[PDB]
């Protein structure tokens, strides 16, 4: 009354209490947040502002 | 003859001791009451006894 | 230059709180002492934190000594009587006597007087301990006399220090059993040697120490296999010494703090013997500090330390920092025989039976000879029959 | 002030008593102190004292509070320049007095405890039996450090400090060598007692107190028994040079 | 409906305890401020818990600043003078000046006034800290000005936080030695790189951070083999920065509680550099929490952190959560040579001798070059002879 | 006695001194060599 949404974070999934996971209460889904691929790196550099001093080709490189 | 800094002199009712007026009156009345019922003289052996054993008896 | 507060005080507002009652009592205590003794006592401590000579006062009053005289009660309706009985002490004292609180006492030859002045606060009854004297020279001689009185009184007692979580607990105990030197059952050659130190330290004139320029202290370690009666021996040695004896009980609460408390408290009874049984039971993190109190740059005098250990290895890693370490083995035949006469085998055995029983008890500890005594005693007291040869052979097997 | 009064020193001068019926005399005797002092003298509580030549006076004004007896410690001066000069003279005075005391810091549960004792048995240098060239050099570095001038340490911007470590099997004159120093040098000597309560908090208190005594000698017996979780902190404290 | 208590109060019994004295003092403080400045000051804090600007007041009075004016004493017979001298601080201050307690001060241009009103209780002398202002706009501008004054003052000082059992202890220290950038002996290429961040963060306009949308904070880790002088380097870098410097001394008392205290106290001096030496000495149970304060969802701005470690392995397990980690190796020949000119070898050696000594000191730490300096100095100061080639060859062996 | 005490510390020589002195003071002779052996014992 009415609803807690929990978000847990870890850089060490191995050290997690396994009781936490795959229950509807507690944490029912887990997602891996991994290193960005090239398309995502290029996306990050643009929004970050590398375009202020880098050309469209320098950023792609 | 070394001087005294404090020279105020005390009126006689400034010597009264805090709380003794109530306490001594009570003790006195308890002694008179005990005398009225038993004809013997009781006095104080402890004004605030810390022993608990015979008090719990 | 300006002043914010410009209110002008009536002279009645200059009065000091509490002083009107207190100054009145002090004046009356002095008037009363003059009326009785014809001299002028002066205040030397208005609420004395010292407890030593105040405890001497109470014991003097309690024990009916002639020296302290009851001079006056303070408040007519507070206690005029009290009693020693405190349910928290091991040995109750049922003595009834004149109160200390609410009283004025004087040591008229000494020129020193005492008043424990009651007052009410939060919400109990407390007191100001007030000390008076006729002049500075008498006050000083009284103070100088405190320690020698405490010393004489503690000869007649044994003081146990038990270390606890807050600090050490001091406990005085009656010398119910006096111990003659002939009851110390021990290797004769080493008994002789130890008592050379003891007799010089406690039972002689102290000039020896100044003549040879020898620090006035000693520390000996008594060690050996378990069950060799080391503890009963040290108590027996301690009981033969005409000086206060203090026992220090190491516990799991022993720290470098309890150590300093105990040594400062024993040192107040100097010269005193300080018994430390199973010094190997003390925590390893204070042992470096402990051995420094006995031999460091700021170690002090007046104490004859006697410790016992089963693990000489762990106490004095230099084995050496005690003055001497003596091994107490199991008793040989003549020691076993002294033991049996002292413990009372002669009650139920002939001399031949004792001599024989000493001979058959090879390898027996003092404890085992004791357990033999109790078990052999029942039989003689139950069956009219002792059966020692049967009982030694049965106890060995 | 108390020690000046207790010892019969010429200043301060007793000026007045405050309350006619509070104590006029006291005595130094404190049963919770290892050295019993039996001196009787004029009371501090309930008195006014003046140092006429310094222009500073003292009154320990008694009052009653929750039954018990307390005091305000009131300080008076003739003017600001007298007050400052008096304050500026305090640590040179304590310095001198500490030459004729030994200071011992003993680490307890809260923190360290300071006690000023006189040595139970004094020890001259001639009673230290040792290889003469070892003796000579150990005494020479100590004696050079306090009585040569610091022309060296200022010229080369070198912090004015030194430490030597004495080691060997026990009972061969280390303690005796140390005790020979208190009598023998014109500077205070302090001993630091490491205990199981020794902490970084304990190390700070000691060096702050020791540096207030400087120039002085600081003795650390059994430096091996310093606990492991404070050793690094101890090294940092040594480095932080108050010269 | 009935009322048990039916007693009817005299109007004299409506009076509020303590208010008659206090309201009278406040009225008089206001009357006196009007008489002197011609404006009306109002109470804004009757017993102000804030200490920051009250400490600025005291330092202003102590240092003879013109800005705060002494307006009045409160009680004619309480102190009118005081002194800074407190025996508990490392550096004594002997300044004598007008009292703060028992005084009224005003910052008349600022429109803010201060009164520390004495009173007696249990049993000491305490005070109400009272803050006055002529209107709300001046009061606010005064508060807004506190932090910039504290900032300027702490540029001129170094603040050490030492973690203890209760909490962290703040200690301000004089900048006895100023440090020019040319005295930072360090790899030149990496010196250049670090100072790009430092100069932007501290010695430029802050618009850079808004132009590129870059968080205004930094954390760098300095690591390397022991004895490489990492600590002397970080102090040298810190001393070249025109901003308050704070040192955080991890102890065995460091917890997640001291961490938050230290970071909140440093953050009050923002922008500030915060030095953390041997971050590897901190307890392993707070390290997860610690790295979160630098990069977590609620990490804050304004601090330039500089840590040192010998075990980069243990601090930042991702080795990475500091912004950059720089290795400080042993000095090569040109660094050894800069060191020797800065430390003062040129006192007793020719330039050829320095160049040579830099050349022979391969593998030397900065500490070792230092220990070489002291030992070589005595000889030149003792024997008129330095003998460096002999001393380097003897120190290597 | 200096020869017989090879390997002694000063503190040990001091314990030797107290023990001899006690013997001398109480009985009129010192027994110095016995005590040296007692202490190696």
């Amino acid at each position: 009354k009415e609803g807690l949404f929990l978000i847990g974070t870890t850089n060490y999934p191995e050290e997690i209490d396994p009781g936490l996971m795959n229950r509807a209460g507690r944490f029912d889904r887990a997602y891996e947040i991994g290193l960005p691929d090239e398309e995502l790196r290029l996306e990050y550099m643009k929004m970050r502002g590398f375009g202020i001093f880098l050309s469209e080709g320098e950023i792609k490189n | 003859n070394i001087p005294f800094i404090y020279q105020y002199e005390e009126k006689e009712n400034e010597r009264a001791a805090a709380g003794y007026g109530t306490f001594g009156y009570l003790i006195t009345r308890i002694e008179e009451t005990l005398y009225d019922q038993y004809g013997v003289f009781y006095e104080l052996y402890a004004s605030d006894d810390p022993n608990t054993e015979y008090w719990e008896l | 230059i300006p002043f914010i507060y410009q209110y002008e005080e009536k002279e009645n507002e200059r009065a000091a709180a509490g002083y009107g009652t207190f100054g009145y009592l002090i004046t009356r205590i002095e008037e009363t002492l003059y009326d009785q003794y014809g001299v002028f006592y002066e205040l030397y401590a208005s609420d004395d934190p010292n407890t030593e000579y105040w405890e001497l006062l109470v014991e003097d009053v309690r024990s009916g000594s002639l020296e302290p005289e009851h001079v006056a009660y303070i408040f007519e309706k507070l206690e005029k009587k009290t009693f020693a009985y405190d349910e928290d002490e091991k040995e109750p004292d049922y003595t009834v006597h004149k109160s200390i609180r609410n009283s004025v006492y004087a040591y008229p030859e000494k020129g020193v007087a005492f008043a424990r002045i009651p007052y009410f606060q939060d919400g109990s009854i407390m007191s100001f301990d007030c000390l008076f004297a006729v002049n500075d020279e008498k006050m000083r001689a009284f103070l100088e006399g405190v320690r020698p009185r405490l010393w004489e009184k503690s000869k007649r007692k044994v003081t146990v220090f038990t270390d606890g979580d807050g600090g050490t607990s001091r406990e005085q105990e009656a010398i119910v059993r006096e111990v003659q030197r002939s009851q110390v059952i021990m290797n004769p050659l080493l008994k002789k040697e130890i008592y050379r130190s003891i007799d010089q330290f406690f039972h002689s004139d102290k000039s020896f120490y100044q003549t040879y320029d020898i620090p006035y202290k000693r520390g000996i370690l008594l060690y050996g296999p378990p069950g060799n009666g080391k503890t009963t021996l040290v108590k027996s040695i301690a009981g033969s010494i005409d000086a206060p004896v203090a026992y220090w009980q190491i516990t799991e609460f022993t720290s470098s703090e309890t150590i300093e408390e105990v040594f400062q408290a024993a040192r107040r009874l100097a010269p005193a013997v300080l018994v430390i049984e199973d010094i190997d039971s003390m925590p390893e993190d204070v042992r470096s500090f402990f051995l420094n109190t006995l031999d460091g740059a700021t170690s002090k005098e007046g104490l004859f330390l006697i410790g016992t250990t089963n693990y000489p290895e762990e106490i004095d890693p230099g084995l050496g920092r005690f003055d001497r370490a003596y091994e107490i083995g199991l008793p040989d035949e003549e020691l076993r025989l002294e033991y049996m006469k002292m413990r009372g085998f002669g009650i139920f055995l002939s001399e031949g039976e004792i001599k024989n029983a000493a001979k058959l008890t090879e390898g027996f500890s003092f404890a085992q000879l004791g357990e033999l005594y109790v078990s052999s005693a029942l039989q003689w007291h139950q069956e009219g029959n002792h059966h020692i040869e049967t009982m030694v052979k049965d106890m060995t097997g």
